[PDB]
């Protein structure tokens, strides 16, 4: 089993709705996928409350429902925590249990504020086991003024990011309106992205076997 | 539309 | 003098490109606004460091800086807050000294989640002294969809919404990146419903002068 | 829609 993480205090960088089309299409490859919603408004949980999900969902009542993780979890291939819209001590609880964080950001500059306070949490748990970190470019747009100050906005932290950004699209939006993921539509420039962003996760994990 | 537009990335990178 | 915030819970609601946006309008239009910025990460001061702005910034370090605005921006014409992206005492301090509390809402299913918070500590406030309060629709993208599936949300809670919206642009968002406002570039798709949703808001203290 | 009411 291995925990992958989407952790960004900031709320307009898409941690909830990006999980639901990549685990999703976790599942779809064949793996056994359960994520854990960390958020007190649980939203990834409401939304799966209309059946359409090929993952498992786990509800949290609390940061020590997502240490427990390997203890309960550890059937599934995978465990993805959808992470907590505030500061709190949900993004130090996750990285002590994880071998992946992801960080969702978008192209607005103000949007990457946060993006720090995580990446130095992981320099923290160096110290006991690395966690692998990547950046995840979300709600991408065509603005190659805000684009580079976003790719520099990486490059400083000094950890690798997706050569495939997630596009800002409708469909993103109104797939998860009536219940559903990206896969529940006709829209293939969606689908496209993910299953080669998906891709990419997975190469993370080969490099190791 | 001008004035600052690189000082927010630029330590958008120090944060 | 008056005080008006823009409270909601959730992050990407807009808040602060709100705040600036309906701040400048308000001071080019001849009144002395204050703006008090209550972000942890200090997202708008970041911002007012660069270009000179419209109004007056300040920086809150604790909910102590909050319930003394009556006290430090007293001479100003309106105090605007900049409530934090945190589910903190915040929201709590500022409801309780606010004569309009707005709460920015998005065209989202995932951003009505902790909206409803406000709602409830405005009117758990109510019994104390009345605050006033309206939503504000953001980044209203075209949807007649889920439009619907918003607006009857806000309107089970009881409360009003500005006739107008915040449409969503890449100008309020190239805007500060460098720096300036909306009303720095000749955009006027923005220029006017800025203007036209701050007139309301002055309509909202006109009813106070009336009775 | 349904829930979109509800919230
Ligand atoms: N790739 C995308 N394309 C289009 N809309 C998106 C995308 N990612 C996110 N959004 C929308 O942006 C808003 C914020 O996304 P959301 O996934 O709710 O963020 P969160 O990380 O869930 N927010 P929070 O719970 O506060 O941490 C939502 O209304 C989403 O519908
Ligand atoms: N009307 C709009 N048109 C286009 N983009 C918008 C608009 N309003 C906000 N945005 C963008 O969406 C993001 C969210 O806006 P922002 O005002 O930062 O939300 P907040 O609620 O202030 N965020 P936070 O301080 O983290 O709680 C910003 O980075 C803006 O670039």
């Amino acid at each position: 089993m291995k925990v992958i993480s989407f952790l960004n205090p900031k709320g307009g960088s898409g941690k909830t709705t990006a999980v639901i089309n990549i685990a999703t299409a976790l599942s779809r490859s064949g793996y056994n996928i359960a994520v854990v919603d960390t958020d007190p408004q649980m939203s990834l949980t409401n939304w799966s409350k209309a059946g359409k999900a090929a993952f498992d969902v786990f509800t949290a009542a609390s940061e020590k429902d997502v240490y427990g993780i390997r203890k309960d979890l550890a059937d599934y291939d995978f465990a993805i925590v959808d992470g907590a819209g505030s500061l709190s001590v949900i993004t130090s609880a996750a990285v002590m249990v994880s071998d992946l964080v992801i960080i969702p950001v978008t192209p607005s500059p103000l949007d990457f504020s946060a993006a720090g306070s995580v990446v130095t949490v992981l320099e923290a748990q160096a110290y006991s086991r690395k966690v692998e970190a990547r950046f995840l470019i979300t709600r991408k747009i065509e603005m190659a003024t805000m684009l580079n100050v976003l790719k520099e906005s990486i490059k400083d932290t000094g950890v690798k990011a997706f050569r495939t950004a997630i596009t800002q699209r409708q469909v993103y939006v109104k797939s998860i309106l009536d219940g559903d993921s990206v896969f529940e539509s006709s829209d293939g420039a969606a689908k496209g992205e993910i299953e080669i962003l998906t891709k990419e996760i997975v190469r993370i994990f080969e490099a190791t076997h | 539309t001008s004035v600052k537009k690189m000082t927010f990335g630029e330590n958008r990178d120090l944060e």
